[PDB]
């Protein structure tokens, strides 16, 4: 399970923040998704869940997928959206993953190393 | 950031001052250097005094540093102050150069004085107080009045015609005692920073014009460090007078512009994000009371304020009381469930923790209660005093026993929502608090409901159970004071567990529970009534 | 006839929790029938002394003095007497030895210097000074350990407690140790040991080779994958 | 107000994050990560065993340890190495760290 984040050029309309949450490779069927939000389940209607469609390469797997929008304004409160997949193979039957605005890629670091006798300890 | 203490500390030369700094008690800071260092505009502490016994050069007889592990903390006293002192300083633990420390400001001012015609006055915000300030024989009908020197000139405060300072009209009285006395009195109310300054009496109008050069000081309080860690509780008592036991209360924190927000009234007023963790205990002979807040979150520290007032908030010139509260972070406490979701008819199973050492204490449990000025009694104990309302449908249990205990209660409904603590006789007083939320469904064990019988005979009764319960262990007990024991060899496949009863008497009248366990842990229970006929 | 009282060190307990404690006369005559007692202070006397001195060869005489106490006993405090009674003066002298009591608990601060550079270049040997400090009460124990195996002690020297010069109590004390330079040019760390009464589980250590020690190089290759 | 995405107290590592929430113009805002290392260049590499070689590289594959042979003391839990006396020989403990041996 992954959990893609909306496109920038998304971000410039300025209305609908699309989100993704997804699931690869699995056999078999029969899965169940939902997306979780402050252990609050969303609106059903408000995401779209796809059927277990068969893999491209894989020799049997499956994966699916589902979409869900909300206000732009709200990508900046964030809370993460979690996606609570549900599969039978899990071994407690769920693989919870989730993804907000601080989660994905940064374009400004800055590492910052220091070096020392002192040390040793990790304070 | 785990290091806690006072933030600036004003004294004046000659005196001693005494500082505590704290630490979590865990085995390294209990075990490990503590010091008193200087920092200034050349990058680095000078240590100053140690808790290795080190002690400075200049510091020698001046000073010495102290650790009571117990109470998780050191403590530095410093006597002999000068104005070469006032800097800035740091408490800390371990290693100087990094940061498990705490910085902390120094002021030493020279002890002023040396004019015989102007007396110190140093009073509470607030407050009351007066000035006594003679005149000689020939004042007997002549101007007696006061003057503040603000700045460029003097002012008038109370007369002696009926006219008083608009900044402070109400709050004055002059008393010129009879007796032959040949002194005068002007009394202040509502203290207020905003009436810190120097004053002048006079006598009359003359020549004479007994005048005495004044002061007047106003003493905010010295705040209170308060050491508390994350999702554990604190008991704050506030230590009013009686002179304001008929005035209302109010507690309120610290912020930004000069501007307590409100947490409860003596009005009944509440904070909707402290709504259920709060209490407050009715006023003492003193007026003296304490407030208890359960679960403290990490924006919960900072500075509190009780105070008295008509409309139970922030006024100026109304007496205060002052706290500085921390929160851990690093902490001890282990993190619980906080939310306890059920359903209507069902059960409910909550693992209360508490400080391992005085596992041999009487375990309490609480109803939290608003729609009043707060109130909260008692449901259970662990003695097996319960409250007279709930017989049959209710126990706590010893099953964990490491500090952790299990409460199992059932035959849920949706009018018994709301937020429950736990309390103990432990001079450590953790109050972990528990909401229950009910939703919609039945419970997943099933039981017939409230039967009759007849006496003197055998008679079952049956309990099935889903398949989420069938990897446990199943049992029937009766309810009591004791609680649960099982009856051992009522079986089937993962369904129906089965109570007999071979011969029965009326001394089996009560409540039968079925219920399963978690290896070491307990879960859903269910409850039936049973009479005896003839 | 001088008699040296010898009191088990701590660290002689805590590695036997045997708490002999013995008495020392030195260079006074060796007849026989030489007598020596062990007594309590209330003058009841204690376990008997056997495998006793001889006739030393250079004349400085001896005679050992075994004893064995409970270690509470000690840990109380009372005072302990063994009394010369030999015919050279049939005078009971009187040695009483006792534990003080009020020291408080410090620790060492066990520092490991290593050997100066000018040394190194005199081309033969090379000198390590293990050191404690700031302890309380007196009597630490070391030895020095290196690559599993102990060192011999002919090896090092040690120092004895003295009062620092700045702390009222705490004592400390020093060791050297001798080794060739091309044994420390080799590599070849070295660990010194301190077992001491207010250390937590009594024995902590610190190491050297000529890399630790006063490096001139500093070669960090440091590696930050994935950012 | 930074969110610390892991704190390696065996690795001093210390990858924070924190959304630089502009000057209040629409949402070109850059998140950031800020990362900080405190690398000894004192101990061994077998951290527990004071007769091995310093060390030289130290690799940090932030990966692995976004979730054992990590090279700090950490600070609250204590090691050792039982290490031979001679009185005689004995095999005995030691406490290859003070002030956090310390059973109390
Ligand atoms: C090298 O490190 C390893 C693990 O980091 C050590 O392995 C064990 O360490 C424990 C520590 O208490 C000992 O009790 C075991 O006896 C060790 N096992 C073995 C097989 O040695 C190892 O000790 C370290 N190297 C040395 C020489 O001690």
């Amino acid at each position: 399970v992954y959990l893609l984040p909306p496109a920038r050029e998304q971000l410039n309309l300025r209305e609908s923040a699309t989100i993704t949450c997804l699931v690869t490779g699995f056999s078999p069927a029969d899965v169940f998704v939902q997306w979780m939000q402050r252990g609050q389940p969303l609106s059903p209607e408000k995401y779209v869940t796809s059927a277990p469609m068969p893999e491209p390469q894989a020799p049997g797997r499956y994966f699916a997928h589902s979409i869900l929008t909300v206000s732009e304004e709200e990508w900046n409160t964030g809370e993460t959206y979690t996606c609570v997949v549900a599969h039978e193979a899990l071994p407690n039957r769920v693989t919870e993953r989730t993804v907000d605005k601080s989660t994905g890629k940064p374009t400004l670091y800055n590492v910052s190393l220091v070096m020392s006798d002192t040390a040793g300890t990790c304070y | 950031s785990p290091i806690f203490g006072p933030e600036e500390v004003n004294s004046v030369e000659g005196n001693s001052v005494s500082i505590t700094c704290y630490y979590p008690p865990t085995s390294v800071n209990r075990h490990t250097r503590k010091y008193w260092c200087r920092q200034g505009a050349r990058g680095g502490c000078i240590t100053l005094i140690s808790s290795e016994g080190y002690v400075s050069s200049k510091y020698a007889g001046r000073a010495n540093l102290t650790n009571f592990p117990e109470n998780g903390t050191f403590v530095v006293n410093i006597a002999q102050l000068s104005q070469d002192d006032s800097g800035r300083y740091k408490c800390g633990l371990g290693i100087n150069s990094r940061g498990l420390s705490f910085d902390v400001s120094l002021e030493v001012s020279q002890g002023p004085g040396l004019l015989n015609d102007t007396k110190v006055y140093t009073v509470d915000l607030g407050r009351t107080v007066t000035i006594n300030c003679p005149f000689k024989t020939e004042n007997a009908q002549k101007r007696k009045s006061l003057y503040k020197q603000i700045g460029l000139y003097p002012v008038l405060v109370i007369d002696s015609s009926g006219y008083v300072n608009p900044n402070y009209t109400g709050r004055i009285r002059l008393d010129i005692q009879g007796t032959g006395q040949l002194l005068f009195s002007v009394v202040i109310n509502q203290l207020r920073l905003s009436d810190a300054g120097q004053y002048l009496c006079q006598a009359g109008d003359d020549s004479n014009s007994n005048k005495k050069n004044a002061d007047l000081q106003v003493l905010k309080p010295e705040p209170e460090l308060v050491y508390e860690d994350l999702r554990g509780s604190v008991t704050f008592h506030c230590a009013l007078g009686p002179e304001v036991a008929n005035v209302a209360k109010f507690l309120c924190r610290q912020s930004s512009g000069e501007n307590c927000d409100v947490v409860v009234n003596t009005l009944g007023k509440r904070a909707p994000a402290f709504e259920g963790r709060i209490l407050l205990n009715p006023q003492d002979k003193d007026g003296s009371f304490s407030v208890v807040i359960t679960g403290l979150r990490k924006e919960d520290a900072g500075r509190y304020l009780c105070g008295a007032h008509s409309d139970g908030q922030l006024q100026e010139g109304s007496p205060i009381q002052a706290w500085q509260l921390f929160v851990n972070e690093e902490s001890t406490i282990p993190r619980s469930p906080t939310v306890v979701k059920g359903v209507a008819g069902g059960s409910v199973a909550v693992l209360c923790p508490y400080n391992r050492k005085e596992s041999k204490s009487i375990k309490y449990w609480c109803l939290w209660e608003g729609a009043q000025n707060g109130r909260c009694p008692l449901l259970v104990d662990s003695e097996g005093w319960v409250k007279a309302q709930y017989e049959g449908r209710l126990s706590l249990l010893e099953e964990p026993g490491n500090g952790t205990f299990t409460v199992i209660l059932n035959q849920l409904t949706s009018r018994d929502a709301g937020f429950y603590w736990c309390l103990t006789n432990g001079d450590t007083l953790w109050r972990t608090t528990v909401e229950i939320k009910i939703i919609e469904g039945e419970p997943n064990l099933k039981v017939p409901g409230n039967v009759t019988a007849v006496l003197g005979e055998t008679l079952k009764v049956p309990c099935h159970f889903p398949c989420k319960f069938s990897s446990y262990e199943k049992y029937w007990c009766k309810w009591n004071n004791t609680g649960c024991q099982a009856l051992p060899s009522c079986d089937e496949n993962s369904r129906l567990v089965s109570l007999t009863l071979n011969l029965v008497t009326r001394a089996d009248e009560g409540w039968y529970w079925c219920g399963v366990k978690q290896g070491h842990f307990y879960g859903e229970t269910a409850a039936v009534y049973v009479a005896v006929e003839e | 006839i001088r008699v040296f009282a010898i009191p088990p060190s701590f660290a002689s307990i805590f590695l036997t929790k045997s708490t002999k404690l013995t008495c020392l006369v030195t260079d006074l005559t060796t007849y026989d029938s030489v007598t020596i007692s062990w007594t309590r202070q209330n003058g009841e006397a204690v376990k008997t002394h056997t495998n006793i001195s001889e006739s030393h060869p250079n004349a400085t005489f001896s005679a050992v003095g075994e004893a064995s106490i409970c270690e509470d006993d000690w840990n109380s405090g009372e005072r302990f007497t063994c009394t010369v009674t030999h015919t050279d003066l049939p005078s009971p002298l009187k040695q009483t030895i006792s534990r003080p009591k009020g020291v408080a608990l410090h620790r060492p601060d066990v520092y490991l210097l290593p050997p100066a550079r000018e040394q190194l270049n005199l081309r033969e040997s090379a000198t390590i000074t293990c050191l404690v400090t700031g302890f309380s009460p007196a009597d630490v124990f070391v030895q020095w350990m290196q690559r599993g195996q102990p060192l011999s002690p002919e090896k090092y020297v040690t120092s004895a407690p003295m009062p620092e010069p700045q702390a009222p109590g705490r004592y400390f004390a020093h060791s050297i140790l001798t080794v060739s330079e091309e044994e420390w040019n080799t590599g070849e760390t070295y660990t010194c040991v301190v077992a001491h009464e207010a250390l937590p589980n009594r024995v902590t250590e610190r190491t050297v080779d000529k890399s630790t020690g006063k490096p001139t190089l500093y070669n960090v290759s440091l590696v930050m994958s994935d950012t | 107000e930074r969110i610390v995405l892991v704190d390696n107290k065996c690795k001093c590592a210390r990858i924070t994050s924190r959304i630089i929430r502009s000057s209040e113009d629409p949402n070109e805002d850059i998140v950031e990560r800020n990362i900080r290392i405190i690398v000894p260049l004192n101990n061994r590499e077998n951290i527990s065993d004071p007769t091995s070689p310093l060390r030289t590289r130290f690799v940090y594959h932030l990966s692995d340890l976004c979730k054992e042979t990590c090279y700090t003391y950490d600070r609250n839990k204590c090691y050792t190495a039982v290490v031979p006396l001679v009185y005689g020989t004995k095999m005995v403990e030691t406490a290859l760290t003070p002030d956090a041996c310390y059973p109390d």
